[PDB]
DNA sequence: CACTGGCCGCCTGGAGAATCCCGGTGCCGAGGCCGCTCAATTGGTCGTAGACAGCTCTAGCACCGCTTAAACGCACGTACGCGCTGTCCCCCGCGTTTTAACCGCCAAGGGGATTACTCCCTAGTCTCCAGGCACGTGTCAGATATATACATCCTGTCATGTAAGTA
DNA sequence: TACTTACATGACAGGATGTATATATCTGACACGTGCCTGGAGACTAGGGAGTAATCCCCTTGGCGGTTAAAACGCGGGGGACAGCGCGTACGTGCGTTTAAGCGGTGCTAGAGCTGTCTACGACCAATTGAGCGGCCTCGGCACCGGGATTCTCCAGGCGGCCAGTG
C-alpha cells in the first residue's frame, strides 16, 4: 500500500525546486528511481497533476495539461 | 442501439477484398469518356477498340497501384498512416518525374 | 476463312501439360503466357545483337546466347538456364 | 460530339477502391484531385505516343496493340494484350 | 529418295520450336547470320523459364483448388519468386492483381 | 602504322564555330559529344527500328525517324526537330 | 566524263556526314533497307540537337568567363534545361558534377 | 578563444564547395583496389585499363550522388535534416532494388 | 595479391564528401557501413556484367567501353568514356 | 481516524455480422477433333566470318622513394531526433436518395485490311577522289601563386520589456 | 496598490576567416598544318517493297429502355495529424597524429591487337510434308445462388484500485 500518489508527486517536485518548472519526465524518472509503477499509473499520476494544479497547491510553470514544467506555490 | 463498426475495419477488411480480388476498379464507361476526351486534345475523330480502352486501363490500375503503394510506404516513412499530396510528389521524385 | 496469326499456344499448352498432368489453362492467362515469351525472346535477342555488334561479330552463336542470359537472367535462374541450353546443344549436336 | 470535362468521371470511391488495392488505410481529402491529376498526365503521355503510333500506321483507330506498344516504349510494359 | 522429315526441337529433345524462333531471329533483324546452336539454346532458356513459371502457377492453382490458370495465379507465381520478381519487376500482368501485403503499422495492435 | 578508331569530332567543332565563333572545346567534353550523339543515334535509331519492324514495314524512311523522333524528344524539341528535319529533306530533294 | 563530287551533307545544307550516318545505320541491323531521306533527316535532327546543347554550354562558359568548354559547362547545360533533363534522365556526365541544388530548409535561420 | 563555427556552416561551404567542384570525391587507390578484390570473386587474374577504373569510379560517385539527394528528400519528407539507414531502404525500395 | 578488406577502403569522409555532393547537411553514423554494402552491391552487379562482357570477348583485361556496356544494361548510361 | 461509496481502468463473455464453407445448377470456355496450308525440313552449294597461329608493342603491373593530404581520433559542444501529450479537425462509416453504368438489344456505316497492280527507290558494283584524320608542332587559356577586398558568421554590448520585492 | 530593480531578450558594431578578385607565369592541352587513304560519291541496273484502287465485313459507333449498384450527400464521431516542449544523445567541428594515398621514376611482360590462313558454317533455294492454326462442338469446371458455421468485432457487463467524503 504506503502513500498515496499525490504525496510523492509533492515529494518528486519538492527534491530539486529549480528556478524552471520540474519537467514530466524528469519527475518519472526522480518517482522511478525512487521506486513507483509508473507504467501502470500514467493515467494515475496525470489526473493527480491536474488535481494538485487545480486544488492550488502546486502551479503551472510553462506548458498545459500534462506537458511542460511544474513549480511550487508561492508559500 | 444501431450497429456501426469502428473507422478502419470496413477499410482493412475490404483492403483485403480488393487485394484478394482481381477485377477492374475504375468505372469503365466513364474511364471510356475520359479517354476518349485526352484522344481529341491530340487528334480529332478518333476511334478506340474496346481493347484499347481495356488495355489503357490496365495500366492505369498498375501505375496507380504503384505509385500507391509507394505513397504508402512515403506515409509510413513518415510516421503516418494517410497518404497526403507530399506523398505523391515524393514518391513521383524518387520514381523520376 | 482468315490469315493465320502465329501464337504460342500448343508449345506452352504442352509444357504446361509435362509439368501438369492434370491441371488447365484459361485463354487470357494463356495470351499472358504468350506476351510473356515474346518479351523474354525480344529481351535475350536485343541483347545478342548488341554483343554481336559490340565485338564486330556478324553471327548470333549460342556462346552469345549464353552471355546474354547470363547477364540477363539472376543467380540461379542464370545457371539452371545455362544448364538446360547446354543440354540441349548437346543433344542437338548430337543429332 | 465533343467533351469538355469527363476528370470527375473517375470519381472519389474509384480512387478509394485504387487506394484499398495499393494497400492504402487512409486517404486525405485533397488527394483526389491531384491523383486526377496524376492519371491524366500519365493518359497523355501514353496517349500522345499511341496517336503518333496510330498516325505512324496511317490508321484512325487506336488498338490495343498499339497501346501496350506506348506502354512497351514508356517502361511499364504490360502483359496480356499483345498479340 | 528424301529422309523423313524429323523435327529440330525433337532433336534437342525440346517442345519449344527450334525452326520457328530460328525464322524469328533471322527475320528479326540481330544479326545478318545466326548461328546453328543459338535458336536452340534459346528456345532451351525459354522453355525452362516457361516450365518453372507454370510450375509455379500449377502449385498456386492447387493451392487456390482451381484446376486451371488464372492470371491472378500467374501473379502470385511472378511476384513470389524474389529472381522472378527482379527479372520481372517492370511489367504488369493484365487482370493480375497484387500481392496480399500489409504494412505492420497498418494492422491494428 | 595504326589501325583505324573513328569519332565525331570535326562535325561538332563545325557545328560549334557555326553557333559561336570564339568559343573553344576541351578534349573531354568533346569525347562526351561524340558519345552522345552516338547515344541518341542509338535510340533514334532503335526506336525507328520498331516503328519499322511492327507495322510490317522493311524500310526505314524519313517519316519513320519523324515518327520516332516525335516520340522520344519532348514538346518542342520535336517541333524544332521536325521542322528542320523537313527543311533539310526538302532542301536534298531540291538537290 | 565524270560529275564532280559533291557531299550530301552540303547537299542538305548541313554539317554532320548524311553519308557516314547512312553507312552506321546500314551496319546497324536497324532494317535492312534505309531510304535516302532517312539519313539526311537523322543529321538534320542530330545537328540541330547539338546545336542547342553547344549553345547552351557556350553560354554557360561565357557565365564562367571560360572561353572553352568544360563538361562542367555541359552537365549545366543539361540539368538547367527541363526539355533535355528530361531527354537525359538517367544520364551520367562524366566530371560534370551536379547542379548547386540546396533545399529551402537546410538553409540557416 | 579559438574561432569555431556553429554546426551545419561548415557543412554547407562544402555543400557548395563540392557542387561546385567536378573532381572525385573517393579516393583513387583503395577504390581501385576494392574494384580489383570484387572482380576477383568472378574470375581470376583481371587486368584492369585505368580508363575502366575510372568509368566505374564516375559510376559510383554519381549512383552514390543520386542515392544520396534522394535520401535527403526522403528525410526533409519525414521533416529531418538528418539522413537515416529507413531513408535509404525507402529510396532504393521505391526506385527498385 | 589477395584482398581481404577492401570495403573499407572507401573511407568516412569520402562518403561525406559524396553527400556533401548530394545536398545532405546532416548524416547519421550508422550510414556508412551500409552505404558501403550497397555501393558494395552496386558494384558487384555492374562488374558481374562487365566482366561477363569480358570473358565473352576472351579477353581477361577489362576495358572501359564494356564499363560503359554494363551501365547501359543497367539502364545507368554514363558518358565521356568513348560510348 | 477509519470506514465506505464513487469514479476510473482493466478483464471478460456474448451478440451480430462479414466471411468461410458446404451444397446444387446451369452455362460457356476449354479442350479436343478435323481440315487445311504453309512453314519447317533436306540436301546440297558457295562464299565467307571467324578461329588459329604468330608477331609486336604498350600499357598494366610491380617496386620504391619521398611527400605531404588526408584520415583517424578525441573532445567539446549543440542541435536534432524524438517521445509524449494535448488539441483540433477531418475523413471513415453508414443510411438515404439519386443516377447513370450496365445490359441487352438493334441499326448503320466506316475503316481495317486484303488482294491486286505498277512503279519508284534503293541496294549493289565498280571507279574515283577528297575529307577526316594520325601525327606533329606551337602557343596561349587556364592552372597556379600571391596579394587584396569584402562577405559572412559569430560574438560582445547596449537598450528594452517583464518578473519580483516593497513602501 | 504602485514603485523600483534584476534577468531575459533583441539589435547592432566589429573582428576573423573564408571566399571572391587582380595580376604574374608557365605550361601542356587545344588548335592548326600535312600525308594519306579509305570511305564517301556517281552512274546504272535489278528488282522488289511499297503506295494505291477497290471491296467487305467486322467492329466500332450511335441510340433506347430498365435496374440497380454505385455515386453523392449528410451526420456523427473518433482517431490521426501535428504543434510544442523537454531530453539526451550523437554527429560536427576543430585540434593534433599516422599513414597511406599520391607523384615521379624504372623495369617487365602479358596480353591487346593486328595480319595472314583457312575451313567450318551458315545463308540460299527448290521440293515436301506434317505440324500447327482456323473452325466447330460438348461438358464439366466453374460462376452464381442459397444455406449453415465460424471468426471477428464491438460493446455490455463484471471485477479491481484508488480516492475522497463522512460519521
Amino acid at each position: 500500500s504506503g502513500p498515496p500518489v499525490s504525496e510523492l508527486i509533492t515529494k518528486a517536485v519538492a527534491a530539486s525546486k529549480e528556478r524552471s518548472g520540474v519537467s514530466l519526465a524528469a519527475l518519472k524518472k526522480a518517482l522511478a528511481a525512487a521506486g513507483y509503477d509508473v507504467e501502470k499509473n500514467n493515467s494515475r499520476i496525470k489526473l493527480g497533476l491536474k488535481s494538485l494544479v487545480s486544488k492550488g497547491t502546486l502551479v503551472q510553470t510553462k506548458g498545459t495539461g500534462a506537458s511542460g514544467s511544474f513549480k511550487l506555490n508561492k508559500k | 442501439k444501431p450497429h456501426r463498426y469502428r473507422p478502419g475495419t470496413v477499410a482493412l477488411r475490404e483492403i483485403r477484398r480488393y487485394q484478394k480480388s482481381t477485377e477492374l476498379l475504375i468505372r469503365k464507361l466513364p474511364f471510356q469518356r475520359l479517354v476518349r476526351e485526352i484522344a481529341q486534345d491530340f487528334k480529332t475523330d478518333l476511334r478506340f477498340q474496346s481493347s484499347a480502352v481495356m488495355a489503357l486501363q490496365e495500366a492505369s490500375e498498375a501505375y496507380l497501384v504503384g505509385l500507391f503503394e509507394d505513397t504508402n510506404l512515403a506515409a509510413i516513412h513518415a510516421k503516418r498512416v494517410t497518404i497526403m499530396p507530399k506523398d505523391i510528389q515524393l514518391a513521383r521524385r524518387i520514381r523520376g518525374e | 476463312k482468315r490469315s493465320r496469326k502465329e501464337s504460342y499456344s500448343v508449345y506452352v499448352y504442352k509444357v504446361l501439360k509435362q509439368v501438369h498432368p492434370d491441371t488447365g489453362i484459361s485463354s487470357k492467362a494463356m495470351g499472358i503466357m504468350n506476351s510473356f515469351v515474346n518479351d523474354i525472346f525480344e529481351r535475350i535477342a536485343g541483347e545478342a545483337s548488341r554483343l554481336a555488334h559490340y565485338n564486330k561479330r556478324s553471327t548470333i552463336t549460342s556462346r552469345e546466347i549464353q552471355t546474354a542470359v547470363r547477364l540477363l537472367l539472376p543467380g540461379e535462374l542464370a545457371k539452371h538456364a545455362v544448364s538446360e541450353g547446354t543440354k540441349a546443344v548437346t543433344k542437338y549436336t548430337s543429332a | 460530339k465533343v467533351l469538355r470535362d469527363n476528370i470527375q468521371g473517375i470519381t472519389k470511391p474509384a480512387i478509394r477502391r485504387l487506394a484499398r488495392r495499393g494497400g492504402v488505410k487512409r486517404i486525405s481529402g485533397l488527394i483526389y484531385e491531384e491523383t486526377r491529376g496524376v492519371l491524366k498526365v500519365f493518359l497523355e503521355n501514353v496517349i500522345r505516343d499511341a496517336v503518333t503510333y496510330t498516325e505512324h500506321a496511317k490508321r484512325k483507330t487506336v488498338t490495343a496493340m498499339d497501346v501496350v506498344y506506348a506502354l512497351k516504349r514508356q517502361g511499364r510494359t504490360l502483359y496480356g494484350f499483345g498479340g | 529418295a528424301r529422309a523423313k522429315a524429323k523435327t529440330r526441337s525433337s532433336r534437342a529433345g525440346l517442345q519449344f520450336p527450334v525452326g520457328r524462333v530460328h525464322r524469328l531471329l533471322r527475320k528479326g533483324n540481330y544479326s545478318e547470320r545466326v548461328g546453328a546452336g543459338a535458336p536452340v539454346y534459346l528456345a532451351a532458356v525459354l522453355e525452362y523459364l516457361t516450365a518453372e513459371i507454370l510450375e509455379l502457377a500449377g502449385n498456386a492453382a492447387r493451392d487456390n483448388k482451381k484446376t486451371r490458370i488464372i492470371p491472378r495465379h500467374l501473379q502470385l507465381a511472378i511476384r513470389n519468386d524474389e529472381e522472378l520478381n527482379k527479372l520481372l519487376g517492370r511489367v504488369t500482368i493484365a487482370q493480375g492483381g497484387v500481392l496480399p501485403n500489409i504494412q505492420a503499422v497498418l494492422l491494428p495492435k
